[PDB]
């Protein structure tokens, strides 16, 4: 008969999604190709390359700042930056600071279309006179690209970081026996997705099924032979 | 100068390379085993690769 | 000029440059020992009209499969305080270059217990032997060896 | 502990005191002695073999530190504590031959 | 696995699976249930693992955990050169080494 | 690899012979550009280039599969050597 | 795979038809691969149980789970009715197909060990 | 972007096809799914239950034929028939022969629906005043069930028989790296496919990707419960 499923969400960060009953072993059949995609190709943010007014190069010392350059774009990496505007694919995140404060996340100068999903994320510790002036360029795309690909010269002193895109965290997906057949032997395939919150667990899935599902129909009209 | 390197002279690389072999030694060289004849194949990586059978 | 970005006033690169192998750190001009193009040297010479010029290029540049950012300077010249310079030597120039390395393949890896290793090659988190948690695992070593 | 502390990689308080401020160049301490000693922080020094030899601080600014208390660690120290390698998450096993 | 009950999840079967062959082979006592059987296996160090490439669980259980491991001096960047026509010796005609 | 070499192995009683000849054979074969060949235009070793499938440029392995058929013939004080390069030329520009 | 499977829990039980074996293989009273006497033959469990015509089924129950490749059965195999492993077929096969010939393939493998 | 699809088809029997090039890990992918699949899935063939004349057991001989009564079970294992109409989920094949004969699949007494693709087959060998009655009984069925999961007697003493359904006889995909250009890090994805000619290898690769879009076309409606 027809599978009923049920989706059970939690913020954006979590979801569960139960998909019972079904045929034996078909819920491996389905569950791990959808986490390969969701965990692979599932299009991503987290910026690109980063500018601090003094600094010439990553391992530069911020009067100041009791954090260098490369723990600070190591944090930056954990930045998770929102879009509202699918049809933005570039942005810069300006964020300025002074005094004997905290540098987080969520100091950055706001703009439209962006948004920070943790602005409890340390940034850098700022001491007596430290003044930090900071520009993240943020890009989007998919996967996992180093800054030693990618470049950038948007202006002399640019640094390329590191960029983890995709938004899903961790996926796990778990199969049971279900009480929902006319016989044994069936399964329950329940998905977990771990997101970032850029992209809700549940778009990450439909745009998961959508991929799978594209590159499914790339099987066709082939070409034949007869040895 | 300027490793400008495009596919072209990879595709090229991979031209005057395809049938050829090279040999391979590892010191101390005992047998005449110790070098082998084996192909390039262009792949991405500073290290060498090697068949797990020929390692003994 | 394309080469010469980063060199800015004496000829020596900037802080916080990248150096491509074949790039020049410190520009350096020593007069050639002077000697006749030869016949057909003289006729491309004479075609481009390029005039050849006493001094050539013995520029330092940074050796093949070693590149980086430049972050150190020291320039030490003769004739100037706190520095006594070897006989025949104007002044020596020395450049600090930082690179950074990722964990590639290839690379050696090790643990307190002596086993050896060679990273083989790396794997994407797509496909890995994982926990019910989704939990990944690291490394993947092998039982054989100990 | 000691490893990393008779080293000497690794900045300690040589009296007691309080931390005035840190940033990556200088963190000052006014110990109890009454004089203020700043401590110079060395930052990715070339090696012999290369390796870069750099001081992380680890305090906040305004905490009244004990003596021989950490400062800043070294390259290889992490909280006093020597720091070689990671820890990672390791399976044991054969894959594909790899 | 007392966190796994909490958030609503059962023993997966593929682990059922694991711990049958693994109960076959005598790996954990039999008559006992699947949540005793993880548990002997998991004092053991072996838990149940799953194949990312295919979503199937391995046949026999593995041991996992933290190990602390080492990168060192050699390095493949620092180690890897090949030459084709270079300078020679004066003396004798031999390239440099 | 380099397919049927066992049968070259029995087309000769030393191998060092046969390497000799896939060697000789290699060498006209890039002395006059393949058009000494013995081969059809099905027989040829091709290449595979996304360009197109070409000539395969190595000689040594059309030298193999020339052996491979048959058509050549090999050995010691066959034809003077002097008259076999002049001819040689003479045939193929 | 080559390696067979031998459990002590069935412990060379007697049963007069196979169908007293089989209900007690049910039960959990005698192993599958352990060595067991039906009738007056001497047989496993498995032997009785999972009886192939040809390789490919064997291999098909097995990849669905419900056989392992290190069990004692009874499989159809190039013209001859063997008592041996799926997995062992598997290497026969795995060699055969190889080398390109299955029959000489056989004549030189020991699918005794 | 858009990947070659390449079919090289043997008789109704084999078949290979070659999906490249694509992206990393969408090899394995789609790899063991459909492999997955093509063995648990597509409907099909294969006989259940055998009833046999002067033989009320499983193990005992029949006088007048060589084979015993496992070996002709075997053989009807590896018989193979087609329905010509899908309204027929059953039927029932009968044989009857006497004296010295070879007995085939050929010589199996037809039906209306129900077509033997394999004519030439060895059943039984009938000796001098062999008499031999048997009645089999095909049923339509998926994947493979076993004489122990259902045990048939429509019949007094009929014998049931493993039933393999599939028409798949057997898989074994692989995957490769393949280059194009730069990158030398693609998946050719290599799908082996064995069939016993009910259906060619490419009507059930297709039918097997049509169930797998059927069941990812089962992630719709979301039913929300938030914990």
């Amino acid at each position: 008969k027809a599978p009923v499923f049920t989706a059970t969400t939690q913020g954006d960060h979590y979801g569960e999604f139960v998909l019972e009953p079904l045929e034996r072993g078909f819920g491996v059949t389905l569950g791990n190709p959808l986490r390969r995609i969701l965990l692979s190709s599932i299009p991503g943010t987290a910026v690109t390359s980063v500018y601090i007014e003094d600094v010439l190069h990553e391992f530069s010392t911020i009067p100041g700042v009791k954090e260098d350059v490369v723990e600070i774009i190591l944090n930056l990496k954990e930045l998770v930056v929102r879009f509202l505007d699918p049809k933005m694919a570039s942005t810069t995140l300006i964020l300025r600071a002074e005094g004997p404060k905290e540098v987080r996340a969520g100091d950055f100068t706001p703009s439209a279309d962006v948004e920070i999903m943790n602005p409890d994320l340390h940034i850098a510790t700022l001491e007596e006179g430290g003044k930090l002036y900071m520009e993240v360029r943020v890009d989007r795309g998919v996967g996992y690209v180093p800054a030693e690909r990618h470049g950038i010269k948007d202006r002399i002193n640019a640094i390329p970081v590191d960029a983890i895109f995709s938004p899903v965290r961790r996926v796990a997906f778990q199969v049971e026996d279900t009480r929902l057949g006319q016989r044994t032997d069936l399964d329950k395939l329940t998905l977990r997705i771990w997101t970032d919150g850029s992209v809700t667990p549940l778009e990450a899935l439909n745009q998961a099924v959508a991929i799978l599902k594209e590159h499914l129909n790339y099987f066709a009209n082939p070409e034949a032979s007869l040895l | 100068r300027q490793r400008d390197i495009k596919d072209e002279v990879w595709d090229a690389l991979e031209e005057v390379i395809h049938g050829k072999v090279v040999l391979l030694n590892r010191a101390p060289t005992l047998h005449r085993l110790g070098i082998q004849a084996f192909q390039p194949v262009l792949v991405e990586g500073q290290s060498i690769q090697l068949h797990p059978l020929v390692c003994e | 000029e394309a080469a010469l970005r980063d060199l800015d006033e004496e000829g020596i690169v900037r802080i916080g440059a990248e150096v491509k192998p074949g790039d020049i750190l410190v520009g350096r001009t020593s007069f050639k020992g002077e000697q006749e193009p030869s016949p057909e040297e003289r006729l491309l010479r004479s075609i481009f009209g390029e005039k050849a010029r006493d001094v050539k290029d013995t520029s330092l540049r940074v050796p093949p499969g070693e590149g980086g950012i430049v972050v150190g300077r020291l320039r030490l010249r003769r004739g100037d305080p706190g520095v006594e310079l070897k006989p025949g030597v104007r002044e020596v120039v020395r450049v600090f270059v930082a690179q950074k390395r990722k964990l590639q393949v290839g690379d050696k890896l090790a643990n307190r217990h002596g086993n050896k290793g060679v990273v083989a090659k790396i794997l994407p988190v797509e496909d890995m032997p994982h926990l019910p948690d989704g939990t990944p695992v690291d490394v993947i070593l092998n039982p054989l060896g100990v | 502990e000691r490893v990393v502390r008779d080293s000497l990689a690794a900045l300690y308080a040589e009296e007691d005191g309080e931390v005035v401020k840190v940033d990556g160049t200088r963190i000052a301490v006014r110990y109890e002695d009454g004089r203020l000693v700043e401590h110079p922080l060395r930052r990715y020094a070339r090696s012999n073999q290369g390796t870069a030899f750099d001081q992380r601080p680890r305090v906040r600014v305004g905490q009244r530190v004990k003596k021989g208390d950490l400062l800043a660690d070294g390259p290889a120290s992490e909280e006093g504590f020597l720091a070689l390698g990671q820890n990672v998450l390791v399976a044991i096993m054969p894959f594909d031959g790899y | 696995f007392g966190k796994r009950q909490g958030e609503g999840f059962g023993v997966d079967k593929r682990e059922k699976e694991v711990l049958a062959r693994a109960e076959k082979l005598g790996l954990v006592s039999p008559g006992k249930s699947p949540e005793e059987q993880l548990k002997e296996l998991f004092d053991l160090g072996k838990v149940v693992l799953y194949d990312g490439r295919t979503g199937e669980p391995f046949e026999g259980p593995i041991v996992v955990g933290q190990m602390f491991i080492m990168k060192l001096y050699h390095m493949v960047e620092d180690k890897m050169h090949a030459r084709s026509t270079g300078p020679y010796s004066l003396i004798t005609q031999q390239p440099l080494g | 690899a380099e397919p049927g070499i066992d049968k070259l192995f029995g087309m000769v009683d030393s191998k060092y012979r046969l390497t000799v000849v896939v060697a000789k054979r290699a060498q006209q074969l890039l002395r006059h550009r393949f058009k000494n060949t013995v081969l059809e235009p099905e027989e040829r070793p091709k290449m595979r280039t996304l360009e197109g499938l070409y000539d395969d440029p190595n000689a040594v392995t059309w030298a193999m599969k020339e052996l491979l058929t048959g058509r050549l013939f090999f050995g010691e004080n066959l034809v003077p050597e002097d008259r076999l390069q002049k001819e040689m030329e003479r045939l193929y520009p | 795979i080559t390696q067979v499977r031998k459990e002590k829990k069935g412990a060379g039980m007697a049963f007069a038809t196979p169908e007293e074996a089989l209900a007690a293989y049910e039960r959990g009273e005698v192993a599958l691969n352990a060595p067991i006497v039906v009738a007056g033959r001497e047989t496993s469990v498995g032997r009785l149980k999972f009886v192939f015509a040809n390789p490919d089924e064997a291999l098909l129950a097995v990849a669905h789970g419900l056989l392992d490749l290190q069990d004692v059965v009874t499989v159809r195999y190039l013209g001859r009715r063997l008592e041996t492993s799926p997995g062992r077929i598997l290497f026969a096969r795995i060699v055969g197909e190889a080398v390109g010939d299955e029959k000489v393939a056989q004549e030189l493998i020991q699918m005794d060990v």
